[PDB]
RNA sequence: AGACCUGAGUGUGGCAGGACUACCCGCCGAACUUAAGCAUAUUACUCAGCGGAGGAAAAGAAAACAACCGUGAUUCUCUCAGUGAGCGGCGAGCGAAGAGGGAACGAACUCGUUGCCGAAUCGGGUCUUACAAGGCCUUGAGUUGUGGCAC
RNA sequence: CAGUGUCAAGUUGGCAGGUAUUUGUCUGCCAAAGUUAAAUACAGAGUAGGAAGACCGAUAGCGAACAAGUAGCGUGAGCGA
RNA sequence: GAUGUGGCCUGGAGGUUAGGACGAAGCUUAUGGCGUGAGCCUAAGAUGGACCGGCCUCUAGUGCAGAUCUUGGUUGGCGUA
RNA sequence: CACGAGUUGUUCGGAAACUGAGCACAACGUUAUAUCGUUUUGUUAGGAAAGUGAAGGAACUGAAAAGGGGCAACAGAGAACCUGGGAUUAUAUUCCAAAAAGAAAUUGCAUGUGGG
RNA sequence: AACGUGUCGCGAUGGAUGACUUGGCUUCCUAUUUCGUUGAAGAACGCAGUAAAGUGCGAUAAGUGGUAUCAAUUGCAGAACAUUCAAUUACCGAAUCUUUGAACGCAAACGGCGCAUGGGAGAAGCUGUGUCAUCCCCGUGCAUGCCAUAUUCUCAGUGUCGAA
């Protein structure tokens, strides 16, 4: 990410931005997406999108509406 | 005692001379501070210390500005000691600059020129 | 006899002062700190003791550099003209 | 150089030698052994203390004995050469 | 005993220097709340163990 | 002689380790507990453990839904729905999705391939008031293919 | 989804269409490179500012209204007024 | 054990009415009066020093004699062992 | 308890500077995870880990030499000083001043005398 | 009568209650809002005329510079540009910033020991002056890995070729 050729290339210089540091550690590459189940969409992937934890969070948290 | 204005108008050799005199004076006052001494004599230790601080402040500000203007030339910029470069932040120093951020492919530029964003209204 | 007499039998010390954290948790024989894991590069940190983490985290010292850079960020790295 | 600060060689001896001592033992050493007693920089050398004595008081240190006090300061017992009088030097120092 | 590393000696020196009572003029001050050092240490009461 | 191509040494320019860790992402991963016992189940894809980033992250431009008079990237909210879905010693328990009203929304782009070109590319020196998206030079890298154009 | 074995097809084609199979129709879409703002989180974080409360009122409210993660304790992890 | 009570009581809120340096809250009582009672109210302080009562409605961390109850203080044993 | 003092080294002890039982940086391997393992039976690592005696025309070049860098003993190894003092309130083989009370030993550099 | 009981007035011990709250807890919002090899967080040691803790700071040390503000700080002392040079305050661009710590020349219950390179001081001899061996002091660089690179550096291989 420090090479000038990389930094001045609009096709690859997205990876210079620090949100992509160690993206493989976070399962963000193609192989990580594969084992996360993110090759599938719709009814074959509803319980794992945008992640398993995200779906668990929105399926298991108790909602208290103000007027209920 | 030393007004900062006089020190700005003072040369480097003269600054070093007056630093030596103020250091010597503070040393003598330390001797007095050991053997009792009068309140008036003990009470000039702090002005002498603050004057020494002023002389060192002028000396270091002048040295750093002169060095910065020395390494600012095209030839010697890339060898600038890291203590003279802008600090900012580690991530900001590593981050893409606006020119690098704004790079576009030639097709992207042609597309941006072919269909600019317009201003319009409806009645 | 265990108890008072054996209290008399205790000589030496398992721990001395740690160079890194200063806690008297440095195991002399093992040459590692029981409090901060020195000389391992990273410190000890365990979620089963949030209290110890809150004792040791950022802000329990003086934050001598953090305050300055926080001010510079807050002022948008202002420089003379 | 990555160190830019203006350091001058004409004030280092003021860091090496901090101030003299005036206790009864120090006074007895002035009178009886031609010896001055100073608080010095705790990281300073015996050799540097001799050089700083020369530079600050124009006097020759024939022997420097040092110790670190239980309060954390380094004290120097400095015997001058017989060509110099400790009492006269102490007076000029203001001791 | 005789042996100690200089660093331990300096820590003990700082503890000696801290084992002092409060100056009285501190008690004469305008918003003062301190009257005793409250961190005084006796060598027989509590150990530093350096 | 020499070459490239595989691998070393040193000089030069730079980067990683640490901290934080509420939220977020990847792994790993219990038991108490509930079932009036208990082993499947439950607690729970939770706690504890190991990694990683940000101001949010992750997701995201259909190998999507539907079965309609059709919708149209992602995320989120109400609702669908504690469900005449389903899972379950079909016990205890568990348990979503599409459609609908909405928040947001200038939301869309890149490569690879194909086919037409084929160094037009990159880095480095050095000029232009300029480590220019510029000129000149440059075997240094690159033809074991960078870069342009097109549906 | 993972390990291992085994491993395609080529739009006369694949994938999906929530009861396995073999047929033959229909519908939607085109996996196995990649980037992307907002609307969402902040369930024991931080920086700089702000606004509040039918809350607590010194054995309460944070452990801490105070030189409090202090004094003190523990070999230590920790404990903690 | 159930239920009722223009039944008693406490901290706050919306209302409405008052009181207080000519003395609020708190505290003391051979200090009387009222109520079956929970309690209310007056008097006197040779008490105190600045807030607070009544009534309707709203609200809650709302009533203690005991839990080998929690914290603080005291206490007989005892001028004893 | 308060105030004010006090610990003096070429040779003493340590370290500079040894090896031991052992430890484990690097290297490599393993592990979803290095915060794991190997690491003295002469000895790391599929492993190219030596950087300078010389010369030769003042610092530049380079033979041969197998098995990286450390740590671990204040009772092992090692280590050139020792008496006198009328010398303290408190230190002393540490202080003493030219008659050093004095007497030595031992390093590192330099200067002369002399050499066979 | 003596202990001992009761009741009342007045005292002591003891710190409840009430009023007071620069604190806590909870909710909401705004942003050119997110540290570190340019050495962080954290540890340690120091710094005031008087100074234990705490706060603030770092050998320029209860602070230097700057811009505002305008007459203090205050326990004592000390100081005495006012049209702003204040021990005033507030804010912030310039500076400083000890020993450490990822800690990175090698080590470490050692304020220890190096290599390279710049400096400083320097006795005795030399013409008070310069010069200076050993010794001593200071600056800078020097971990490992990885990437790029060498106006095209130095090499290795019974790897593949090939000279004329
Ligand atoms: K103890
Ligand atoms: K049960
Ligand atoms: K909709
Ligand atoms: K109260
Ligand atoms: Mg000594
Ligand atoms: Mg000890
Ligand atoms: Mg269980
Ligand atoms: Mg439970
Ligand atoms: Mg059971
Ligand atoms: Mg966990
Ligand atoms: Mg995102
Ligand atoms: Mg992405
Ligand atoms: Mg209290
Ligand atoms: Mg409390
Ligand atoms: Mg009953
Ligand atoms: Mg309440
Ligand atoms: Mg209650
Ligand atoms: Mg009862
Ligand atoms: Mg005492
Ligand atoms: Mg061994
Ligand atoms: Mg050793
Ligand atoms: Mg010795
Ligand atoms: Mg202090
Ligand atoms: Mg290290
Ligand atoms: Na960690
Ligand atoms: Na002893
Ligand atoms: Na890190
Ligand atoms: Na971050
Ligand atoms: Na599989
Ligand atoms: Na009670
Ligand atoms: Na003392």
């Amino acid at each position: 990410p420090m090479c000038k050729t990389i930094r001045r290339d609009p096709r690859i210089n997205w990876i210079v931005n620090s949100v992509h540091k160690h993206r493989e550690q976070r399962g963000l590459t193609s192989a990580g997406r594969k084992h996360r189940g993110l090759r599938h969409k719709g009814h074959k992937a509803s319980k794992l999108r945008p992640s398993y934890r995200a779906a668990w969070r929105r399926n298991n948290r108790i909602v208290f509406l103000r007027k209920r | 005692h030393m007004k900062i204005k006089d020190l700005r108008e003072k040369s480097k050799d003269d600054l070093l001379k007056t630093l030596t005199e103020y250091k010597k004076e503070l040393s003598q006052l330390r001797v007095v501070q050991q053997t009792g001494g009068a309140e008036t004599r003990l009470g000039r230790i702090r002005p002498i210390r603050k004057s020494i601080a002023r002389i060192l402040t002028v000396l270091n500000q002048n040295e750093r500005s002169n060095l910065k203007m020395f390494y600012a030339d095209r030839k010697l910029r890339c060898k600038t000691p890291k203590v003279l470069r802008t600090k900012l932040t580690h991530r900001r120093r590593l981050a893409l600059k606006e020119n690098e951020k704004n790079r576009k492919t030639s097709r992207q530029m042609r597309q941006a020129h072919k269909f600019p964003k317009r201003v319009y209204a409806v009645k | 006899t265990k108890g008072t007499t054996s209290m008399g039998q205790r000589h030496g010390r398992t721990h001395i002062l740690c160079r890194r954290c200063g806690r008297n948790s440095y195991h002399v024989q093992w040459e590692r700190c029981a409090a901060c894991a020195y000389p391992r590069a990273s410190r000890r940190r365990y979620n089963w003791s949030v209290k110890a983490i809150k004792r040791r985290r950022t802000g329990t010292g003086r934050c001598r550099y953090l305050k300055v850079v926080n001010r510079r960020i807050a002022n948008h790295f202002k420089t003379p003209k | 150089s990555n160190r830019v600060t203006v350091e001058s060689k004409d004030i280092a001896a003021f860091n090496v030698i901090r101030y003299p001592l005036t206790t009864d033992k120090a006074m007895k050493k002035i009178e009886e052994n031609n010896t001055l007693t100073f608080i010095v920089d705790s990281r300073a050398n015996k050799t540097e203390i001799k050089k700083a004595m020369r530079k600050l008081y124009q006097v020759k240190a024939v022997k420097v004995n040092t110790l670190i006090r239980p309060d954390g300061l380094k004290k120097a017992y400095i015997r001058l050469s017989a060509a110099h009088d400790a009492l006269d030097t102490a007076n000029k120092i203001g001791l | 005993g005789r042996f100690k590393p200089l660093a331990v000696k300096k820590k003990y020196a700082k503890k000696m220097n801290q084992n002092k009572p409060v100056p009285y003029w501190i008690r004469l001050r305008t918003g003062n709340r301190i009257k005793w050092n409250e961190k005084r240490r006796h060598w027989r009461r509590t150990k530093l163990n350096y």
